[PDB]
């Protein structure tokens, strides 16, 4: 247990960057995270058909399961306002089960291994191992097929002003002219905290964003650097602990949205 | 650095909204009634 | 010397972790607290629990734009 | 030097996050602490803790103009 | 160095904002608090309440005052 | 001088583990104590208080995405 | 990657391993629970 | 260099004022929820909050004049 | 000037024990209180309190592993 | 440098007017709380309290003083 | 600089006390009270007690680590 | 690098009024509620707190003896 | 440049101290007011929070000897 | 007394220069060949002919009903018994004369700091006098508790006290602890035992630093306005020099408690 | 003679004291005295 | 301040005090207390 921690074979260094622009050869470039949140977007239609095709009473299987998870996510957003429990859940449901899948991504092998290009190789007495990559060639750098969707600042900036268009307009659907009365409504001072209320509103969905993008590269990051540490029985915890945070901040997006929806319309 | 492409930021967007409708048409509506069936004939 | 730019974003982003992370602890503690011994004021208990997590995090957002800015 | 403006800013925007950051969320946990044991004063402590919350955002209000007026 | 100025405005500012930011969320808090807990006495406690506010504000003004001198 | 970039990456991620180190720490200790007063409630409990500490686990986050861009840019 | 894939397959491999060994039982013990309440329902 | 006179005038002013606002502020705290509990008591509990204000405020007036000197001769 | 990298590590491991290290222990306060007035909510509590310390760790880890990375480069 | 003694008086007053005003205010509310309920014990509350202060105001003079020395040699 | 080694020992050693000793504090305050409300859970408090304990000195151990690494080179 | 002496001796003396600092307040604090929530367990308190002011003093001694040693 | 050593002393020392004073300030505090609530279990109480002040002032003490080494030697 | 005190600007007229008062260490008394008399030493000595005289007139007669004098003697021994009672059971009468003699002495030292003259009379080896010979000067009644020597001696003893009086009472147990625990007593013990040896160095420190704050602090005082401004510092320090008096044979009783259960 | 005397500082000590004394008589001398008397008055009962 | 002997002699010195109030203060002392508890 505590002697087959090698080191000899493992990752030079640890590579990091921001989204890197695949080599797009024809017009309208796509970059890694396109094409992986494709393929999840696929996956999630796939699921969405198989619970959808066969769909009857007592249910049992993958059918079930999105049912149990359904279920609970109406019970989640129910107790907290029941109001447009309903009439808001497809973007919470389908912003929640992107997300999920997108953090789940980058758990997979080969993300940050695999490259498109456009031991006694390891450094001995040192903690890092020091193994050429396979596109060590014409002085490139790998670039990373699979990568998280989320760990991208494009993806979540998208979905951040999806979430923050729907959440406004559904504000303004049933509010009159009460928007601009809770902010600087020049009464004692209410007015300045209105204006606190106002450039909070406005900063919420870039808060968002950022938060998410963060939480996604930081642990692709932390896989990386404990990868690159020691190649094995190191970062099983690390790896439990950022399954659990995908998913966690996966509901923790759709859950706020909700929140901010309800307290906008309230 | 923060790799804001505009193209792929539209392209995002678009490809959320054509997710968010294709969820909203299947798995959605349709688990949601099988739902209300099990929920109001129980 | 170095750029003291690197100096200045780390220190921003760090207070901005400082505080309003401890705001957002107390914040949550005392509504859980409030819903527990009273859950029937759970809904206005949160929406202004929740607006006292987006002054907090109002006030951090502006320490990573401005470090941010001084970054670029 | 140089980037003695930015450590300026940097630090004041992050200290004027770590007071009215923690100040706001003890007033937060407090009100809602205070609204849960008693719903009939929900108006008046309302009031109150949102004057206690301006007066903590007037500080950190003031670093921010601060620090632009230095980055300015 | 020149521009030691703008470093001592901004760290004075930025404490100005730390002490009496946390001294008002305090004394907000514990006011709520004992104001739900008895209304009775709202204006005898409103009234130590800001006396209690306008010392830390006493103070704010004072680290303001000195930036101001310091900055201008 | 020259290796600041190390010392802002190290103030950076240390802040950023001190102000959410704390928070969690307080959400947690309320959010246990409520579940053992009623422990019938947690249903909803438990939900805010992950939901909590989110908040304050993103500005630790942040802390540790600036020091890796100031270590890595 | 000639060696950081081997390691991270290596990870996945005992990270699913340790959620069958624990985490599976539970899920699959409500999604169960759920299966028979609905089969009670009707 | 010679702003290190001002910066040490900032430094003394803000590390004086800190402490003793956090002092006044649980101060004004506890005194007002003890008033709550008892108003009859409210004579001593005053006198008793003021005899602690003023320890708080002499406290910050000896960082404030302190830093005055180092300002000025 | 040179030596600049051992107090960055330094720094680092310094404040994510500091931060980690308060959140823990009112993790463990707020627990071992709790369990006293509930001696059959342990089961529910335990978990959620291992959840909180290693979010805690979280970080710590998070400030060791950048420790190490500017300890070797 | 030439201006660090400026500087260091400051610290010396700043950072030595933190923890004492702090305390100050934890003793006070504490004091007062206490005689929010069974006011009789007055006498032996406050004489505990007195004690509280002067060890206080016993570091935060202890601040002063090296403050002092430090600006005039 | 010839120096900056002897400071980030200290740095290091000083903060590691910092967060673990206020940890330990506040664990330790926590189950004295626990105790005091509940007599006979007393083998779980201490149980408990000891793993926070032991999770809060991993950071005092890690700061320790880094400090004698830094020493002997 | 003269007055670095000067420094050192301002931070150890700073410190080590912070922490014990707080620590009485928070000793003397806790001794006079439950004084007054029980009077007569006064004779067995007042030991136990004299022990920890005893205890928290002896790192402000510590920092002070410090800061004379490098004085000195 | 060359009075470091003399910063690095005192720094550990300071940092070393401001941390297990509060923790053994609330050590102190909680105990208290748990004998002042219980009595009986006094024994146990007592026990119990000197094994943790005994850890608190060890990890003080470990700041100390950290300090003592780097002033000499 | 109005508060529209005028005399607070003497220091134009009584300008006591800076505080040369800087020793953290012995001066010589008197030229002896043999060993030297110390500033503290003879404070000293005077301390204890000071506590035999007055022993000696509060037992001369031993009066039955105690007044005047045997009164004042006899509440100070009935506190510290009682309080000794009230920590430990038995061991009273086994410690009582040295946490006494320890707790006497000592407060006596603090008190002696703050008479007048101590940091003024002094010894040839603003300008105060000497400085206008050839001669340096240095100063007269330096406090025991301020001299490092005798804080070390009086921790030094009072740990070889505790160590003898738990070793005797608990027999093998007390000198090896429980360290063959394994399971608990092997890393907390390891951590007592070093607290333990870091006691007598603490116990110690405390006096001798807060002996040194209180003299420093009065001499800066003094320096700054020497009319009116030290009153309420005077009063505060001869507060806390009984205060620590008392601290220090509380502590080392409390010490003797624990070690011996 | 080999004294060393500090003529401010000497008078301002003794001053200082003078009126510490003073201030602890006109405050520190009727509890003192009166704890005094009624030990010595129980005591005295005692027989 | 690290001489042996001057601390040396403060021992002794203490230990004199001790050893000689013992004596005097203590034994006139702790046998009327005793005395006088034995006398209710």
């Amino acid at each position: 247990i505590a002697s087959r921690f090698f080191l000899y074979t493992g990752p030079p260094h640890v590579e990091v960057a921001a989204e890197v622009i695949f080599d797009g050869i024809p017009g309208f470039p796509i970059t890694n995270s396109f094409v992986v949140a494709i393929i999840i977007d696929i996956f999630v239609i796939a699921l969405a058909v198989a619970a959808t095709r066969n769909l009857q009473m007592v249910p049992r299987g993958l059918q079930n399961v999105m049912e149990f998870i359904l279920e609970s996510l109406y019970n989640l957003f129910r107790n907290i306002n029941a109001k447009y429990v309903a009439t808001a859940f497809p973007l919470v449901a389908t912003i929640f089960l992107f997300v999920l899948f997108g953090n789940w991504f980058g758990l997979l092998p080969g993300v940050g291994s695999i490259g498109v290009c456009h031991p006694l190789s390891s450094v001995a007495a040192a903690e890092g191992e020091e193994i050429h990559d396979t596109c060590a060639a014409q002085g490139k750098k790998l670039v990373p097929l699979f990568r998280a969707p989320a760990a991208d600042l494009n993806f979540t900036f998208a979905i951040a002003v999806i979430s923050f268009v729907f959440i406004e307009y559904w504000g303004f659907r049933a509010l009159g002219p009460g928007y601009l009365k809770k902010f600087f409504n020049t009464n004692g001072i209410m007015s300045f905290v209105g204006i606190i209320e106002f450039i909070s509103e406005l900063v919420k969905p870039f808060a968002l964003a950022f938060r998410l993008f963060g939480n996604i590269f930081a642990g692709e990051v932390l896989l990386v650097v404990m990868a690159f540490l020691v190649p094995l029985l190191l970062p099983l915890p690390f790896y439990g602990f950022e399954v659990f945070v995908g998913f966690i901040q996966a509901l923790i997006f759709a859950l706020l949205t909700y929140a901010f929806l309800n307290i906008a319309v309230t | 650095a923060l790799g804001i492409n505009p193209t792929l930021f539209i392209a995002q967007l678009i490809n959320f909204l054509l997710l968010i409708f294709i969820l909203r048409a299947l798995l959605y509506r349709p688990v949601m009634n099988l739902l209300n069936e099990r929920t109001r004939r129980i | 010397m170095e750029g003291l730019n690197l100096v200045a974003t780390a220190l921003a982003v760090g207070l901005g972790a400082i505080g309003p992370g401890v705001g957002i602890g107390i914040i949550v503690s005392g509504a859980v607290q409030a819903i527990g011994r009273n859950p029937e004021i759970e809904n206005r208990v949160v929406t202004y629990m929740f607006i006292g997590i987006a002054f907090t995090e109002a006030l951090a957002i502006f320490g990573l734009v401005i470090a941010f800015l001084i970054g670029f």
